[PDB]
């Protein structure tokens, strides 16, 4: 864990914009 | 599912309830709030911010928030009317000026949609001198004989005195608590 | 997706409840991916909810359409933005591309009615794309 | 365009100078003290000073005022540029910025101030490109600097391609002793800690509001930041056509954006102050906070500040949530919580006694101010889309990013 | 922790109390705090500052700290205030016209919100001729029965003859000290 919030996932590109 | 764990909670007494600390500036609101959990009336600095205490009677612990009837934070009561169950009005019987100041902001308390299921809480504070009215004439004033959809009592209390606090909190119990 | 098909019904039976016509901030689960719903994904989840039903011949609304993104978002993770109607007068095809469900007139754009309609050309053809070339880059 | 850029002490002497013009003497230095000193002492003092016809600025330094005289009527903005790039270059190199460094790395220090600048214009301003050329422990100049990509430096190759991103939130109050928000202003900060192999060329994209608007996706929550500046690396030109944040992204932590506007939404926490100070016999501090944020989203560490009085002892704390300590030197009592949940509501009774002899001068009345941070909470609303991360080998990247939520300038008027 | 160090002290003696000495000038109040210290009635030079002393009772050492009179003198009794547990308020009763000035003087220290805690001792001074006024007329004039929440007990005091000063002592102790 880690203080600041837990660091997530990201995606690459947004998917429903072609 | 089982629920034999909640009803051995309930037969000794599992329900607490909740309760709100709203009214004018010294309008006994805070000495209300202290003879309620304490039961003296002790001298204590104007309510800049807010006041969190609870108190426990019958089996159920009736949280108090206090809340000041200062300018800057009056538009503060709404920060504490979230996951507030209960609310209790404090009037100013001896201030006729300041009346019609609580007046409009207890109906502007009870005209929102988030503050509904609370029953309204009229206590008739300042009742310790000729100057205060009576339990009717407050309320005929404030006009909580108009307060649809919302269980008004009014209620006399002397912060000096302390008589009908216990009447206030027995009203407010059987108007939240429907059992036996 | 066990989870999915757990709260396929409930999210159906909130969508039926809410006719076709209170805590601040912005919460976000821990470790928890965020990212746009794809074509692939979009397809399958209009083919789960055709299967499922309560989706295709379901009045459109605001309040329907914003509760079925909020229950992909907290099924999936996706960004309840994929989930987009083109623009009217009359049949609006799915905004992102890969989506099976559109919506189409059932009789102003606002008091026309719309319900939801199955479309498998719309994960094959971009119609969205094609009527609106500017809104696709 | 200054004369000369010199590092100089707390007690006026120079810790290292070295003149890029020749145009000023090097014995305006000393005189630079005194001007300061009488500038402090009469309110006059400024960080652009000035000795006769050559200007003297100063920037406060942690421990050495760096003094960058100058003659002409060179760009002042050029120069504090240049002096904040100085800075910045020595805390990479040096931990410490005080006269335990600026004596110890002379000799490395020296070379990094000829080679930064030349006849007043700096030429090296890369951390990562000055420290491959000049080291404390020479080769030729690297090609970064003579090729346009000087901020992503070529063959780089690492183990793994994690990159750590930071969606820091900084929510600033400016809460008059009227009990309303004057300037509530909430800045961005997305800063991304790549760490992979090559020089990957970042595609960053989120939720924003003009994107949303431009593709026609303008109906969910999207941030508008009313300022958003790019880093170095980004692209300004992608942005200015169709707001494609495309650059190559740094070897190690750096800011790529960071989005700045005024915010709309009730305050974090809700502290209100009660001051029943009586004349000469005691004070009163009915402090009283409210959690506004989210109930699912904690502050921790939260320390709200409430000046107590100055000439103020035997102090008393009456609080229920979060342990109360008053420090002397701050002259201040500061409403510490370790865990601060929304929705929360303490209440704190301050009570203490005061000096029978008035004081000679009044003291103020310094803003109440809240050191509340709640991570993992978007108070802003704005959701990262994706990070196009592309490398010519090709490569499987796996980055990362955590919203921080913290209280910047969050002051309270007092009353 | 533990507290057994303090149960011994306490065992054999450990409260000492604290005192004051206020009143008009001439009024006895250097003489009463000479007598309850050594016991003699001694002339004294009018008291420009004040007067630091201690005085041990029934194991209490009840330090008294005599304030002067003057009107350069009577606004420094604030600062006598400051760290002290009681007050001890020495009358005239054979000065009529310096009676009204006590009374005020008498009101204005009892009128403070520092000064609450401090019981009311008022000393019926120069009780020794026919003019000196007895416990409750002296008291009236002064409207000792009216300090609500302030515990006023009038005692006749004589200089000379020393009469009441062990009554009042014993008086100022069971109001300060409530224990066996
Ligand atoms: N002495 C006295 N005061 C009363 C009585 N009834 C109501 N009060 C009022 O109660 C107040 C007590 O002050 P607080 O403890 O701060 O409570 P409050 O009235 O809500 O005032 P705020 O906290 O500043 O909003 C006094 O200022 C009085 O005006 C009474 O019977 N006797
Ligand atoms: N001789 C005599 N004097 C008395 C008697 N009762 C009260 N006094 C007064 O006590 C005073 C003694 O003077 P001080 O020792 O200075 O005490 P004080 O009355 O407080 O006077 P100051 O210290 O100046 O305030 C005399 O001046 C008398 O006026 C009494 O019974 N006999
Ligand atoms: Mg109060
Ligand atoms: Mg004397």
């Amino acid at each position: 864990d880690r203080k600041g919030g837990s660091y997530s996932q990201a995606a690459g590109s947004d998917s429903a914009q072609s | 599912g089982n629920i034999f764990a909640n009803l051995f909670k309930g037969l000794f007494g599992k329900k607490e309830m909740r309760i709100l600390m709203v009214g004018l500036d010294a309008a006994g609101k805070t000495t209300i709030l202290y003879k309620l959990k304490l039961g003296e009336i002790v001298t204590t600095i104007p309510t800049i911010g807010f006041n969190v205490e609870t108190v426990e009677y019958k089996n159920i612990s009736f949280t108090v928030w206090d809340v000041g009837g200062q300018d800057k934070i009056r538009p503060l009561w709404r920060h504490y009317f979230q996951n507030t169950q209960g609310l209790i009005f404090v009037v100013d019987s001896n201030d006729r000026e300041r009346v019609n100041e609580a007046r409009e902001e207890l109906m502007r308390m009870l005209a929102e949609d988030e503050l509904r299921d609370a029953v309204l809480l009229v206590f008739a504070n300042k009742q310790d001198l000729p100057n205060a009215m009576n339990a009717a004439e407050i309320t005929d004033k404030l006009g909580l004989h108009s307060l649809r959809h919302r269980n008004w009592y009014i209620q006399a209390t002397c912060a000096t005195s302390g008589d009908g606090l216990y009447e206030g909190l027995d009203w407010l119990s059987n108007q939240l608590r429907n059992q036996k | 997706s066990k989870s999915s098909v757990i709260g396929w019904p409930a999210v159906r039976e909130r969508m039926r409840r809410a006719e076709p016509a209170e805590e601040v901030g912005f919460p976000v689960t821990p470790q928890v991916p965020l990212r746009p719903m794809t074509y692939k994904a979009a397809v399958d989840l209009s083919h789960f909810l055709k299967e499922k039903g309560g989706l295709e011949g379901l009045i459109h609304s605001q309040r329907r359409q914003d509760i079925l993104d909020l229950w992909i978002y907290h099924t999936q993770g996706y960004f309840p933005d994929w989930q987009n109607y083109t623009p009217g007068p009359g049949v609006r095809y799915p905004l992102t591309f890969g989506w099976c469900y559109k919506l189409v007139p059932v009789e102003d754009p606002e008091r026309e009615v719309l319900e939801w309609r199955f479309d498998s050309r719309l994960a094959f053809h971009h119609v969205a794309r094609e009527l609106h070339p500017e809104y696709f880059k | 365009s200054a004369s000369a850029v010199y590092v100089l002490d707390l007690k006026g002497k120079v810790l290292i100078c070295r003149n890029y013009r020749g145009d000023v003497d090097m014995s305006e230095v000393e005189h630079f003290m005194p001007i300061l000193m009488e500038k402090e002492e009469e309110g006059m003092l400024s960080p652009i000073l000035a000795h006769g016809g050559v200007r003297f600025m100063w920037i406060k330094h942690n421990n050495l005022y760096l003094v960058a005289t100058s003659k002409k009527n060179a760009c002042v903005s050029l120069v504090f540029s240049f002096l904040y790039k100085v800075v910045q270059v020595f805390s990479e190199y040096f931990k410490e910025l005080e006269e335990e460094s600026i004596r110890d790395n002379f000799v490395i220090i020296y070379e990094l101030l000829d080679e930064l600048m030349d006849f007043g214009y700096p030429q090296t301003t890369d951390s990562k490109i000055l420290q491959e050329y000049i080291t404390q422990e020479a080769p030729r100049p690297p090609a970064t600097v003579t090729n346009a990509v000087s901020w992503r430096s070529e063959g780089i190759k690492y183990r793994k391609n994690e990159v750590f991103l930071d969606v820091i939130e900084a929510v600033n109050l400016l809460v008059s002793a009227n009990g309303n928000v004057l300037r509530s202003e909430i800045v961005g900060s997305i800063k991304m800690r790549v760490f992979l192999s090559g020089m990957p060329e970042l595609r960053l994209g989120l939720n924003d509001k003009v994107l949303f608007d431009n593709t026609g996706r303008g109906k969910s929550k999207s941030v508008e930041l009313e300022d958003v500046k790019f880093h170095q690396c980004v692209r300004l030109s992608r942005f200015e056509n169709d707001r494609t944040i495309s650059f190559i992204p740094p070897d190690g932590e750096f800011e790529l954006m960071s989005y700045r506007l005024n915010t709309h939404v009730k305050p974090l926490i809700w502290i209100e102050s009660v001051i029943e100070k009586h004349s000469h016999s005691r004070i009163e501090y009915m402090v009283k906070a409210k959690s506004q944020f989210k109930r699912r989203s904690t502050a921790n560490n939260v320390e709200i500040h409430i000046p107590v009085p100055n000439d103020a002892d035997s102090p008393k704390f009456k609080t229920t949530v979060g342990s109360v300590k008053w420090v002397p030197e701050n002259s201040e009592i500061v409403w510490s919580v370790k865990s601060f949940p929304g929705g929360k509501e303490y209440l704190m009774r301050a009570h203490f006694g005061l000096p029978s002899v008035e004081a000679e001068d009044k003291e103020g009345k310094p803003p109440i101010s809240v050191k509340f941070e709640i991570p993992y909470f978007t108070t802003s609303g704005i959701q990262v889309r994706y990070l196009k991360i592309i490398e010519k080998s090709g490569y499987q990247a796996l980055p990362w990013v955590r919203y921080i939520t913290q209280n910047g300038d969050y002051q309270l008027r007092t009353q």
